[PDB]
């Protein structure tokens, strides 16, 4: 099919726009992954002397 | 030892993932060109009855 | 030898870009004269071209 | 890390260092001291022993 | 109009050698490639001025011709060449500067020359002498040579 | 005429990507439940009372329910005024409880009210226009009566020669100009249908909603890389603007190819340097959300209004890495930047 | 025009809206319908005006006229009904997709599925010579294209094919209403596929091509006027050139 003009060719971002098996579980690891990050963005953010002072 | 284990490894499950990816590739060709054939069908009975019984 | 070289080196470098400060500010005279005789020709050209 | 995480349930009380980060460079023998030098300085006086893995 | 020709910008004119400055010289050449390309945009000469059809296309008469009549007759004074002098006279005083390696070095080389005539001089026999080897070898006073 | 500008509305995804113009044909693309109907009544609250001149609202086929709360919205902020003569909005409505030989001659009704403000007067005008997809429905059903053959999927012969005989009115003359948005309703999300995949000949600006955005709770739902203009210009908008724009889109579709491996990998196993990319993008993603004015009832938050010159200076500073030490919560559905960093620390402090 | 012995140009804007004008014509006249109801004479309404564009021979006069159609496809699907007819008329078609027009490739040129079969037959003799290396070079690297997003442990032969596939894609890159000339066109190529740019940084491509160009025309005149009149790149011009680009790329970054 793909080896002429004619024929369907995939392209880029097809695997999140079918919304099947492999589209659920790409988007509950981007969540997964970038959840505990802000954690730890949100942990060293609380390290600001001049707030400490005013606690 | 243990390197050369997991990248052997890692060079048949990726190969069989290959194998099974393409396999299931050619069967949905045949759906799909059997429903793309239907449309066209199925779509020109609808513009030759309308046209009949006018 | 290499010390020789070090004098005429200098000599031909110099006189070279001493001229080249002559000719790179001999153009900026020229493409300020030549679009002072065609601005003048733009702005009459406007009068030429509304009253019509 | 795919030992911890697989023995994070059964035995998480029975670890005594964990060492991650490897395997995307390949391996050196700075890295097998690394690891052995921390083997003796923690504490656990040992006496017996052995290794597993996949020749 | 007038226009006149230089030299060869190539090998000496973007390596003037300043204080690590080549950034100056880099900018030396970048004003000649810009203005050669904003005297390439326009030519020598401009549009010529047709004056008969101004009268009948613009019939409208004394307001239309009497600007014609005094911009006819204008002249377009270019700007000053003060800072065309100064310019080329700091490079009259480096001139004299820069023959300053030909004057002093010149002795330089001939006594470094001289010296070339006097070193064939000293080695001579293999069995010659124990004061004539004394002069490119040195000697010091006491307590020098430690090892 | 020919001349072209740029018409400011206050919405972070319209005038970074896709800007709108004075005098300009502009559509709102998208299927059913995603929007068109809030985001058209965002337009009537920003720019129709800082406008001079007046404002026609024809509404065509749809709900007669939302034909009164554009009446008792338009009451109490005072745009329809019922004591005196002093008001600045007209209102034709023909809905979708009519027969069908009523919903095709509605929108020829509107663009005859605001072709007398234009022609015979000489004010600018706007004209908002929800739906329209209900004036080529319309003249599908009255049609095989009228003894013609169906075209493809459905719809009449005379399809786009009607269309193209409604839409060649509202234009920008040397006697006026009509600013104009239309809401277009795509059936069953296929934009391939003839009935929407022939106006877009008539657009200047498409702003094609999406609920593929929607269902992430990014709101409105613009797609970025689906919306254009025809003054996304650098001789135009500026060469600051448009290199911005395209620093967008293109950080944005090299994100979507990332998605197919971090399917069959994951997320860590990806090298530090596209491990930046992904999180760059997701918030880009976020800030373009903004709390709209008139959805206060779905959400309670207050609404805000960036302007023009804050919108370029916001995203900038996320593509060049000047807040890589946040996370990606702290800007969604804010302001401009400034709020970025505010609701940042108050996030901070009940851990 | 073609008639008087002169060249022409005409492009279609668009093809694809005299299918649809000529179907309503023919469903109110009471024609036999078809597939997607076209009538059964569409592809003998774009034959007979396609086939008009002739080159014709000295004896009838020397002119010509080219044909420029533009077709409008939906999704993608050039397998629809009159996308197949106006493929199967013509000689190659140009395809512009809407990926690498966001991915920064403008013009969005796909020479994946692009062809020409008039073939190189139509090319002045400087610009076959480099653009003969530049096909076989890009063709290798859309091969390895998917190798990009996680390769560092391959080998240097396929890490070279890499580095030139980018540095080839940055010259092809170009602004619009920028027409440029066939002797600056092939100067540019061959600056590229000889190998003057591994080492320049991806990013650089495009502010080296825009400060070369000016270079060349003020101060290298006499050069494209031997290559525009020639026709041909000899072997003084290959030596002229090649120290041009060395000069230029060793003082570069200021
Ligand atoms: N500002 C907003 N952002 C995102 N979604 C909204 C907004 N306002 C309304 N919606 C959602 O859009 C849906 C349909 O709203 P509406 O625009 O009235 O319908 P339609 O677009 O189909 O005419 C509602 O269910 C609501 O949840
Ligand atoms: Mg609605």
């Amino acid at each position: 099919s793909s080896d002429t003009p004619e024929g369907v060719r995939s392209g880029a971002g097809a695997v999140r726009d079918a919304g099947g098996a492999f589209g659920k579980k790409e988007q509950a690891d981007e969540e997964r992954y970038f959840r505990a990050r802000a954690r730890e963005q949100l942990a060293a953010l609380k390290k600001h002397h001049e707030n400490e002072i005013s606690h | 030892e243990s390197t050369t284990s997991e990248q052997s490894a890692r060079m048949t499950a990726m190969d069989n993932a290959s194998k099974n990816a393409s396999e299931m590739i050619d069967k949905l060709t045949l759906t799909f060109n059997r429903t793309r054939q239907a449309v066209i069908t199925k779509e020109l009975i609808e513009i030759i009855s309308g046209a009949a019984a006018l | 030898i290499d010390l020789e070289k070090s004098q005429q080196a200098l000599v031909q470098k110099r006189h070279y870009l001493f001229d080249v400060q002559r000719n790179n500010i001999a153009m900026a005279l020229e493409v300020t004269y030549r679009e002072r005789l065609h601005r003048v020709y733009k702005e009459i050209k406007n009068r030429l071209d509304y009253h019509i | 890390d795919k030992i911890r995480g697989i023995l994070h349930r059964t035995h998480s009380d029975q670890f005594l260092v964990t060492f991650k980060e490897v395997g995307r460079k390949p391996p050196t023998f700075g890295d097998a001291s690394v690891i052995a030098l921390e083997l003796l300085n923690s504490g656990y006086e040992f006496d017996e022993g052995s290794i597993i893995f996949n020749r | 109009r007038k226009l006149a020709l230089k030299a060869i910008d190539w090998v000496a004119f973007g390596e003037i050698i300043p204080r690590n400055q080549k950034a100056i010289a880099n900018s030396l050449k970048s004003w000649n490639e810009t203005l050669s390309t904003r005297l390439a945009a326009l030519p020598e000469k401009p549009p010529a001025i047709d004056w008969a059809y101004y009268k009948a296309t613009v019939a409208k008469a004394g307001l239309v011709d009497d600007f014609e009549k005094k911009f006819n007759a204008l002249k377009v004074p270019v700007p000053e060449d003060k800072y065309t002098a100064l310019v080329d006279a700091e490079e009259q005083e480096d001139v004299k500067r820069c023959a300053e390696f030909l004057s002093l070095s010149k002795a330089r080389i001939e006594a470094y020359e001289k010296e070339l005539e006097k070193m064939k001089n000293i080695i001579p026999f293999d069995q010659m002498t124990i004061e004539d080897l004394n002069e490119v070898f040195p000697e010091t006073k006491l307590d020098k040579k430690k090892y | 005429s020919v001349e072209q500008e740029i018409l400011v509305t206050g919405i972070k995804v319209v005038d970074l990507l896709a800007p709108y113009a004075k005098g300009g044909k502009i559509g709102l693309f998208g299927g059913a439940g995603v929007g068109k109907t809030v985001l058209i009544m965002e337009l009537i609250n920003n720019v129709a009372k800082a406008h001079g001149g007046y404002s026609v609202f024809a509404g065509v086929g749809e709900r007669t329910r939302e034909g009164n709360d554009l009446y008792h919205e338009m009451i109490e902020s005072g745009v329809i005024n019922l004591k005196d003569a002093t008001s600045k909005v007209a209102l034709v409505y023909g809905q979708m409880n009519e027969p069908p030989g009523a919903r095709a001659r509605v929108a020829l009704t509107g663009l005859t009210v605001a072709e007398y403000f234009r022609d015979q007067e000489g004010q600018d005008v706007l004209l908002f226009i929800d739906n329209i997809f209900r004036f080529t429905q319309a003249g599908s059903e009255v049609s095989a009566l009228l003894g013609r053959i169906p075209s493809a999927v459905g719809y009449q012969p005379t399809l786009a020669t009607d269309m193209g005989t409604m839409q060649e009115r509202i234009t920008t003359t040397k006697k006026g100009s009509i600013t104009s948005v239309q809401a277009i309703y795509v059936p069953a999300d296929d934009l391939t249908d003839p009935a929407p995949a022939t106006t877009f000949a008539h657009l200047d600006a498409t702003t094609v909603l999406s609920r593929a955005i929607a269902e992430l709770g990014i709101y409105p739902a613009v797609d970025p890389l689906d919306s254009t203009s025809r003054i996304m210009d650098p001789n135009i908008v500026g060469s600051e603007h448009y290199d911005v724009a395209r620093g967008v889109q293109k950080i944005l579709q090299d994100y979507k190819s990332l998605q197919d491996i971090i399917a069959i990998l994951g997320m860590d196993e990806l090298s530090e340097e596209d491990k930046l990319t992904v999180s760059r993008a997701r918030k880009i993603q976020r800030f373009l959300s903004q709390p709209f004015q008139v959805a206060e009832v779905f959400t309670g938050h207050l609404g805000k209004l960036v302007p023009l010159k804050e919108t370029i200076k916001g995203f900038q500073q996320i593509l060049a890495g000047e807040y890589d030490h946040l996370p990606e919560q702290a800007f969604y559905m804010v302001g401009p930047i400034e709020e970025a960093v505010a609701k940042a620390d108050k996030l901070a402090e009940e851990h | 025009f073609r008639d008087n012995g002169k060249h022409a140009l005409i492009i279609y804007d668009d093809l694809s809206k005299q299918a649809v004008a000529y179907r309503q014509m023919s469903l109110l006249l009471r024609r036999p319908p078809g597939r997607e109801a076209y009538p059964g004479d569409v592809f003998y309404l774009h034959s007979r005006l396609l086939e008009r564009a002739a080159k014709m021979n000295d004896a009838f006069g020397g002119g010509s006229l080219t044909a420029l159609p533009v077709i409008e496809t939906q999704a993608g699907d050039v397998s629809a009904y009159i996308p197949t007819n106006v493929i199967s008329i013509t000689d190659g078609q140009i395809f512009l997709e809407t990926e690498l027009f966001y991915k920064g490739i403008r013009p969005a040129i796909n020479v994946g599925l692009s062809v020409s079969r008039v073939g190189s037959a139509a090319q002045t003799r400087a610009m076959k010579q480099v653009a003969g290396t530049m096909k076989l070079e890009l063709a290798q690297y859309r091969e390895v294209a998917a190798f990009a997003q996680f390769g560092s442990d391959l080998d240097a032969a396929t890490q070279q094919l890499l580095s030139r596939g980018v540095r080839l894609t940055e010259l092809l890159k170009q602004g619009q209403y920028a027409p440029m000339a066939i002797e600056e066109q092939v100067a540019v190529i061959y600056a590229g596929v000889r190998g003057y740019l591994d080492k320049l940084e991806p990013s650089k491509i495009t502010k080296f091509e825009n400060a070369f160009l000016s270079h060349v025309i003020s101060q290298h005149q006499a050069l494209l006027g031997k290559i525009r009149a020639d026709g041909k790149i000899s072997e003084e011009t290959d030596a002229k050139l090649k120290e041009i680009v060395t000069n230029f790329l060793a003082g570069f970054e200021a």
